[PDB]
RNA sequence: CGGGACCGAGGACCGCGCUCUGCAAGGAUGCUGGCGUAAUGGUCACCAGCGACCCGUCUUGAAACACGGACCAAGGAGUCAA
RNA sequence: GACUAAUCGAACCAUCUAGUAGCUGGUUACCGCCGAAGUUUCCCUCAGGAUAGCAGUGUCGACCUUCAGUUUUAUGAGGUAAAGCGAAUGAACUUUAAAUAUGUAAGAAGCCCUUGUUACUUAACUGAACGUGGGCAUUCGAAUGUAUCGACACUAGUGGGCCAUUUUUGGUAAGCAGAACUGGCGAUGCGGGAUGAACCGAACGCGGGGUUAAGGUGCCGGAGUGGACGCUCAUCAGACACCACAAAAGGCGUUAGUACAUCUUGACAGCAGGACGGUGGCCA
RNA sequence: GGGAUGGCUUGUGGCGGCCAAGCGUUCAUAGCGACGUCGCUUUGAUCCUUCGAUGUCGGCUCUUCCUAUCAUACC
């Protein structure tokens, strides 16, 4: 959903007499910035330990950047998505070289075989999958496959729209 | 009970609304006894 | 626009598309522009900005 | 309690008998003795009509009506403001007697040695289970 | 465009006279120098009651001048923008010092009998160009029928 | 530090100033060319791109319906008195 | 009810007479400054009225006093969510406490104290009212805004209209019908919805430049055959849909998931074979 | 003087009970519920029971269209 971000946001409670040292709660937030990212803290606080914006403060945000950003990985994203049945799990592989751009595929790819929005979409765990073995979707198994190669049948060259006439007909084998 | 201030402004002192409907019953019931009494009469005469 | 909301516009000078204002944060103010939000947007400017 | 003409009052209509009495508008409204019977109360209420006020007069029973306490924190303010100038003349100090709007809060900083923060997920595993 | 709620107000008090007398006018002119040239809230006065209407200068009797001028006011001027008329129930009329508009004959032979004197507007301005020992007076501006019938 | 567009209101001096023999500082000047007439400008007719229901009355909340209008000149309707 | 000079349920002529209409039609230069409204409250209704409210010209008064369709603070209504019950007790539990808008109050014009009277009231000189005197200016006792004052005079239109969001009350086979607040229209042009009373953006002196909103960038048409990942092939797809048809509907269309189950101890599909005996089990 | 319901409709009844896959519910075991089913509405009889115009249609001539097909064509 747009140029995200995985943000650390913590926050807590305001002290009070009765309790003077509450407890404080971390989550991890992927939004585009980090007004956002405390938007969507709160709303979880909300619906989880019913404690509210007004109540509360946030002690810190951070930004979570990848550890190894130029390393291909496979992410296991479990998810829960409203529809108008209702809540239902996900599991889901994705290849990519970070946790945001996993993140980002996965709401692309919602978007585009279940029309499930934002605002629809939870994210209940994402995860790095260690072995090759615990890869579970074809799609991905078809991609970690032993010496994979392949051709590129039937490219269309990249031809300037501007310019519109061409003297010869292109060729679609390279 | 809404009341209006114009009845209200006459009504008199240590009268409520609350017993306007009363009042009201009261004074039919005294009409309707007393053209009671008056047939009584008219019959016992005849 | 309800009569609240223009109110709270009048008393914040905001008569006019496109017009701007400094306000102190308190919760009096605060209130107000949480109320008027559906025709503005605020943030917290910085000394290049002022 | 006897109520007297000129005090503030509350209605509230109390018990199961507002369920289908036909007047509600009232119910939580507070307005100014005008007449006292020893079961009913007369009371001026102001409706806004656009840009104006309306005045309406209704007659509640006593068992929905409260005395008001919206004149106590003006006559309690006005109290120790007194009390409190005259000690400022007093000792010789200024006193700020002006009651201010909550501002916003200052920098401050949180230990974590002993309140290790938790991690949570959208929806709690403890109910996934 | 912009939200304006509240209205601008054009003035509601009158800044010329609608009469076509000329010394009215050359006295107005003489005023609008004073008030703008003196801090005197007299000239100022002065010259928004010239701007006034007949209705809204009624006359000044002798009496009431007479009434005026008990109590340490003997020998301050009095100044009445309107016509100064005579009261043949007051029998006796002190001596004054009396600037008007102008004054009935009665009213002018009587003060000048009684050792009085009667002055104009711009006499006025050259003795006393910011109005000091000086009792400004009206007349009674309810005391008119049709104020009666309203 | 470049590249471009539109604009030049005011009309002695006064002021704020600055990098102070002066200045980009309370609003455009300097240099140069062609022409000096239908060249610029304007009116009329027409083509072209875009825009554009026929007026008045009536009705109600509004449209629609309905009524009047072949054309032109002159006449033609809140006056006077108490 | 025929005819009585083309005239007859009462001829023709002149006059009163320019008869009356509440009904129909019409009602004559320009520019400038303001500028509206539809049960508010009462009256026997329709062939009904006033009246509140909204406006314009004048003025006048110290245009003095400041007020405000707003927030905050205290306190109501809504205790309603929620947290806990290793607090007590058990929406009706509560230490605490919602969102939404909403009533009242927030000063020198005020706050009390004292003095007496009372024709109020109280067992009561007791409260309160009435006055009397005194103390309080050391900060006049939240925020924000403030070309926003007040009172007269005279004049005018409209005063049970339409649509829509929200709240609430009743309903129908389905449509829907009442109220309350607010907004728009009737009075209003402009940009976009191809088009248009009710949609979106935005309100209007005459011009130049710059930038946008809603909506768009294949052509008509100004702006991208723009970029990334996918889905869909319709024998009149789809592109401004939400309502109805319409159902827990029917699809050997296509993809993504969830759950259960089988599986080298050989799963699903096939091929080669077996598929038997008591027994032609009982009744008919 | 004023006027002159509509992306409606089509082929399968209503009421009452029961069953019921499923939806809910599992601090209450209620409530919705298709598919169905069961009750009411002469041995080919009788011909001795026709049950109310406020709502108005026709005919002629002639052209075209729809398919929800009577015939012709094929299956």
């Amino acid at each position: 959903m747009g140029r995200l971000q995985e943000y650390q946001v913590i926050g807590r409670h305001l002290p009070t007499e009765a309790n003077p040292n509450p407890a404080l709660y971390r989550m991890r937030i992927f939004a585009p910035n980090e007004v956002v990212a405390k938007s969507r803290f709160w709303y979880f606080l909300r619906g989880l330990k019913k404690v509210k914006k007004a109540t509360g403060e946030i002690v810190s945000v951070n930004v979570i950047s990848e550890k190894h950003p130029l390393k291909v990985k496979n992410f296991g994203i479990w998810l829960r998505y409203d529809s108008r049945s209702g809540t239902h799990n996900m599991y889901k592989e994705y290849r990519e070289t970070s946790r945001v751009a996993a993140v980002e595929a996965m709401y692309a790819d919602m978007a585009a075989r279940h029309r499930a929005r934002f605002r629809s979409i939870h994210i209940l765990k994402v995860v790095e999958l260690e072995k090759t073995e615990d890869v579970k979707r074809p799609y991905i198994k078809q991609l970690v496959a032993k010496n994979l190669s392949f051709p590129l049948p039937h490219r269309v060259p990249k031809i300037s729209t501007k310019k519109i006439f061409s003297a010869k007909r292109p060729s679609t084998f390279s | 009970i809404e009341v209006s201030a114009a009845k209200e402004a006459m009504r008199p002192e240590g009268t409520s609304v609350r017993g306007d409907k009363r009042r009201e019953i009261r004074a039919r019931v005294k009409k309707n006894q007393k053209q009671m009494l008056r047939n009584q009469r008219i019959a016992a005469e005849k | 626009i309800p009569p609240k909301p223009r109110k709270i516009l009048q008393l914040l000078r905001l008569r006019q598309i496109n017009n701007g204002v400094f306000v102190k944060v308190t919760k009096a103010t605060a209130e107000m522009i949480k109320i008027v939000e559906p025709w503005v947007a605020y943030g917290y400017p910085n000394l290049k900005s002022v | 309690r006897t109520y007297r003409v000129g005090d503030i009052v509350d209605i509230k209509v109390n018990g199961a008998v507002q369920k289908g009495m036909p007047h509600k508008f009232y119910h939580g409204k507070t307005g100014v003795v005008y007449n006292v019977t020893k079961s009913a109360v007369g009371v001026i209420v102001y409706k806004r009509v656009k840009h104006r006020y309306i005045e309406k007069r209704i007659n509640v029973r006593i068992e929905h009506v409260k005395p008001s306490r919206s004149r106590e924190d003006f006559l309690r303010r006005v109290k120790e403001n007194a009390e409190l100038k005259k000690k400022a003349k007093a000792e010789g100090v200024p006193v700020q007697l002006k009651r201010q709007p909550a501002m916003p809060r200052e920098a401050h900083t949180v230990s974590i040695a002993d309140n290790k923060p938790v991690t949570l997920a959208p929806v709690a595993y403890e109910t996934t289970i | 465009g912009i939200d304006l709620r509240w209205k601008h107000v054009r003035s509601s008090h009158r800044k010329a006279p609608k009469s076509d007398n000329v010394y009215l006018k050359l006295l107005v002119k003489l005023y609008r120098f004073l008030a703008r040239r003196t801090e005197a809230p007299f000239n100022k006065v002065v010259l928004r009651r010239l701007f006034m209407s007949r209705i809204n200068r009624p006359p000044v009797s002798l009496s009431r001048i007479a009434r005026n001028l008990k109590n340490g006011n003997e020998k301050k001027t009095v100044v009445v923008v309107a016509t100064v008329t005579d009261d043949n129930r007051l029998l006796q009329v002190p001596k004054m010092e009396v600037a008007a508009l102008r004054f009935t004959a009665k009213a002018r032979a009587r003060i000048e009998a009684a050792g009085g004197r009667t002055l104009t507007l711009d006499q006025l301005a050259l003795e006393k160009p910011t109005g000091a020992n000086t009792l400004l007076l009206r007349g009674p501006k309810n005391a008119r029928e049709a104020v009666k019938h309203f």
